[PDB]
């Protein structure tokens, strides 16, 4: 259904894990994403005839750092683009790319950060799923540590993404512990969090702001897959996650007609609703993702097969080329579903179009 | 087979449209927006991009971004304060009701209870409570006097005041028609070489129910104050007194209190200094302390998960990867465990010459692990003790890992004694139970969170832990119905011989001058 049109490569050979379109984007506006890997950020444009243009670079002071994932997030009211990256040292630094400044940074988790997000209403609202076992949600308006998700019953084990839903109402979480956990944020005790959250002003009254630890998880199984889960992404009311088995699997938790807005906590059954079966891709971290309407579901694997999805099943179309060798970490469309970038583990991109 | 087929694509198409409606609002909200574009930098070493295709080969200028501070490794644990265990009848009260024996109306109550910590299936003592430690007209109002035969004996002017639903003598014709310490247990026999305490090595503690003038019981202190030299036969035995005995230190008066008259009771109450967070001097996370502290005064309680023996083997295997282990010994059959929950002094760092020390002190039959001082401490000392015995700067917040600037670092005390996690988890516990009913369930619930707010250590407090139950937690008690299965609490409280008999009749008073109100 594709074609490629462009292969790239940098200056460091070392392995990218993961990309964004700034689907933020205006209408008319050219098509912009960002590249993470090794202790850079690279941000790309694309023009007429399959050029990739090279717009920005940043480099973080040590080379200790290994990024690993990227998101990215309008401001409310200066109107400028924010791409949030974080990596191996856990630190999620902002860097605006109009003054091209490290605006913010937020330390203090206690590993690695292996994928981030946004609310998808909220453009201020940032949630970074981390190695140290929890999820915490962030606040880049005010400053503030709203939520963590993971204490008693939280993520056992490592923990390796997360999605929000559609409307902005229920995340969904999975690590390392062949768990996914489903943390509302709904209901009125995380919501009064989001609303004191910005009310709180830290010279208004010495008192740190009160963070939100949620320790009890509003769904929780671990009865879909066998080892260990790497990706998860919502589909409005059911759920595709993937794990090293050559196989996405969809599926919802409880019964059939159960609604997932009334499925409480002690629900233990599911309900697999079928599986995309690959080949080859089955190492640690290699997640898929989907375009805006989300008809499209891209995955790459290690040998450079580059897959595709129609998900209007009411057809394993696949992407390869003669050069593209190495191992495929993501992909993502852009907004109008038409390019399609995936990064890879020799420092490489490619560039496919919709025709 | 055909039926689940149809089934997928009906839900799917349904759930399809909840996908478009969804995704329009985002679509709709996106319009709404006219945000700036990235553009190019011209304005400033350099990165390097080519092409595997033919095109030019592009290069721009690097920009660095500045350094930032990181913070040591942690994990995900939780706050604690007292210890966790881990493992390796219809309701009389509301429109259908029954008539039982004693013992099937308040079945529940006497195995759910227990004696040591005044909680309903408590997370220390995984034995239930033994045998003779609970010895001392519709179906409701008729099994409620078959409660109180037992109970109230043979008063009868008394036992109409209760179930205030018929009257006095009328009542006449239904009675016409080093180890770990357990409670011993055994009638017919004295605590001789066949009881599990003579055979342990301990000594019977209140909790036992040999006889009164046991010759293993421990008898408690007569000392006036202090109980910290080996004068004190409490300390000597390196136990701290017991609140139900050494009545003429201190360890029973002033239960509010914190700097009691007794300094040989710092753990039970919970008087443990402040302490503060930061990265440690040697590497990594450690513990400095905020105010001084004396020679051999009480610092922290060294708190966690209680594991035994051979799940701590299980665990060993896991922790020996990350050259880090974070469990002691408690006893020769337990373990604690600070790597999953623990509390704020579980970050002191091993060293051998330090300025700490951990003592394996007993308290109302749990061992617990208590931290001192080896010397005096003055304020910012990181501290430290020796891990082979028992197995101007910057301070960050203790459940984030956020600094905690000085503006407000006094009366912090990130270290509360019922945490939110908890107050929650009794109640997933009283749940889940199948063979309970839910009308005795929702009573439960209600006392285990009144225990924890106050924080009850002693037998003696219970007459003011169920006059105070009813002042605050009696109104949640008629407007959620359970007036009825409160007074079951109560003669099963009555029964396990830790309250007054005038204060059952006192209580009820007290929730009828509101009821019928
Ligand atoms: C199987 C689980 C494993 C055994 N486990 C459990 C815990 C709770 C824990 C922690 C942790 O909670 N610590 C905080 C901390 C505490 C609590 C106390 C003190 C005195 N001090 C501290 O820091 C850290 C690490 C770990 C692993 C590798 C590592 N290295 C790699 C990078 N280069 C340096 C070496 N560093 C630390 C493992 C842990
Ligand atoms: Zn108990
Ligand atoms: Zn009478
Ligand atoms: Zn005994
Ligand atoms: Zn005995
Ligand atoms: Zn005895
Ligand atoms: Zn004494
Ligand atoms: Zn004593
Ligand atoms: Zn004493």
């Amino acid at each position: 259904s594709f074609k490629c049109v462009n292969s790239l490569k940098e200056d460091h050979n070392q392995p990218l894990f993961g990309v964004q379109f700034n689907w933020h984007s205006k209408e008319g506006d050219p098509l912009v994403f960002a590249t993470v890997g090794s202790n850079r950020v690279t941000l790309y444009e694309c023009h007429s005839q399959g050029e990739i243009r090279l717009l920005q670079s940043y480099v973080d002071a040590d080379a200790d750092e290994n990024f690993y994932t990227c998101a990215w997030t309008y401001d409310s009211n200066t109107s400028h683009p924010l791409l949030a990256v974080a990596g191996s040292r856990g630190i999620i630094r902002i860097i605006n790319p109009i003054t091209m400044q490290c605006i913010k940074h937020y330390v203090g988790h206690g590993n690695a950060i292996n994928e981030l997000k946004f609310h998808p209403r909220d453009p201020n609202l940032l949630l970074s799923v981390s190695k140290d076992h929890a999820l915490r949600l962030w606040n880049i308006q005010t400053d503030t540590l709203v939520a963590i998700f993971g204490g008693v019953e939280g993520h056992r084990d490592e923990v390796l993404s997360a999605d929000y839903d559609l409307l902005g109402e229920k995340i969904m979480s999975c690590g390392m512990d062949h768990s996914l956990k489903l943390w509302r944020i709904n209901s009125k005790r995380m919501m009064n969090a989001i609303k004191e959250s910005y009310d709180y002003n830290p010279n208004k009254t010495n008192r740190p702001f009160i963070s939100q630890k949620i320790h009890f998880p509003d769904f929780s199984t671990r009865d879909i897959h066998r080892n260990y889960v790497d990706c998860v992404r919502w589909l409005g009311d059911l759920i595709l996650s993937k794990s090293c088995e050559n196989a996405i699997v969809c599926w919802k938790p409880g019964k059939m007609e159960d609604d997932i807005d009334k499925i409480k906590p002690s629900e233990s059954n599911v309900t697999i609703l079928g599986r995309f079966d690959y080949s080859q891709c089955d190492i640690w971290y290699m997640r898929f993702s989907m375009d805006f309407w989300q008809k499209m579901l891209a995955l790459g694997n290690q040998v450079g097969k580059l897959y595709v999805w129609d998900l209007e099943v009411e057809k394993c179309t696949t992407l390869t080329h003669h050069k593209c060798g190495a191992a495929i970490r993501q992909t993502s469309f852009s907004r109008d579903s038409s390019i399609l970038i995936a990064v890879c583990d020799d420092a490489s991109i490619w560039r496919w179009d919709r025709l | 087979r055909f039926r689940r087929a149809d089934e997928v694509k009906s839900m799917f198409s349904s759930n399809r449209q909840k996908i478009l409606e969804r995704t329009e609002i985002l679509n709709q909200e996106w319009k709404q927006r006219r945000i700036q574009p990235v553009h190019i930098l011209t304005s400033v070493r350099e990165c390097s991009v080519t092409s595997d295709l033919d095109f030019p080969t592009q290069v721009i200028p690097l920009k660095t971004l500045n350094a930032v501070a990181s913070v040591p490794i942690m994990y995900s644990w939780s706050p604690l304060q007292q210890n966790f265990m881990v493992e390796d009848t219809p309701n009389i009260d509301g429109p259908n009701a029954k008539s039982v024996q004693r013992e099937q109306s308040l079945h529940s109550f006497h195995t759910l209870f227990c004696r040591r910590c005044f909680k309903y299936d408590c997370f220390l003592h995984p034995f239930h409570a033994t045998p003779n430690t609970y010895k001392r007209w519709s179906g409701a109002e008729a099994s409620m006097f078959r409660v109180l035969i037992g109970t109230y004996y043979d008063n009868f002017c008394a036992i109409a005041r209760l179930i205030g639903t018929k009257t006095c003598r009328q009542v006449y014709e239904f009675r016409v028609k080093v180890y770990n310490y357990q409670p011993c247990d055994h009638p017919r026999q004295p605590c001789d070489s066949s009881c599990p305490c003579v055979i342990a090595q301990n000594f019977c503690e209140k909790f036992c129910q040999c006889s009164s003038e046991c010759q293993n019981r421990f008898p408690g202190c007569r000392c006036k104050a202090q109980c910290n030299t080996k004068q004190c036969p409490c300390y000597l035995a390196v136990r701290e007194c017991d609140p139900d005995l050494c009545l003429t230190c201190g360890a029973a008066d002033h239960r509010d209190s914190k700097n009691v008259s007794c300094k040989n009771c710092s753990i039970q109450r919970g008087s443990k200094k402040h302490l503060l967070l930061a990265p440690s001097d040697v590497a990594g996370w450690g513990i400095f302390i905020k105010d001084p502290v004396q020679k051999n005064e009480f610092i922290s309680e060294y708190c966690g998960e209680i594991i035994s023996q051979d799940e701590a083997d299980r665990r060993g295997k896991v922790y020996d990867k990350y050259m880090c282990s974070f469990l002691f010994n408690l006893n020769n059959d337990f373990v604690v465990d600070a790597t999953r929950k623990g509390n704020k002094i579980r970050f002191a760092n091993h060293s051998v010459n330090p300025n700490c020390y951990a003592k394996v002190m007993m308290v109302n039959g749990d061992h617990r692990i208590g931290i001192f001082a080896k010397r005096a401490i003055q304020t910012g000392e990181e501290l430290f003790f020796d891990y082979r015995y028992s197995q101007n700067r910057l301070y960050f917040h203790s459940d984030t890992c956020l600094p905690l600037r000085p503006q407000e670092m006094e009366v912090d005390s990130e270290d509360e004694k019922d945490p939110e996690w908890l107050r929650e988890k009794t109640i997933t516990q009283i749940e889940e139970f199948s063979d309970v009913n839910e009308g005795e369930k929702e009573v439960m619930k209600l006392w285990n969170l009144h225990v924890m707010k106050h924080g009850f250590i002693a037998d003696n407090q219970m007459n003011h832990a169920c006059m105070l139950f009813v002042e605050n937690y009696g109104q949640k008690i008629i407007k959620k119905n359970l007036c009825r299965n409160f007074m079951l609490h109560l003669v099963s409280m009555h029964d396990f011989n830790l309250i007054s008999i005038m204060s059952i009749d006192k209580a009820v008073t007290k929730l009828r001058e509101m009821q019928q109100k």
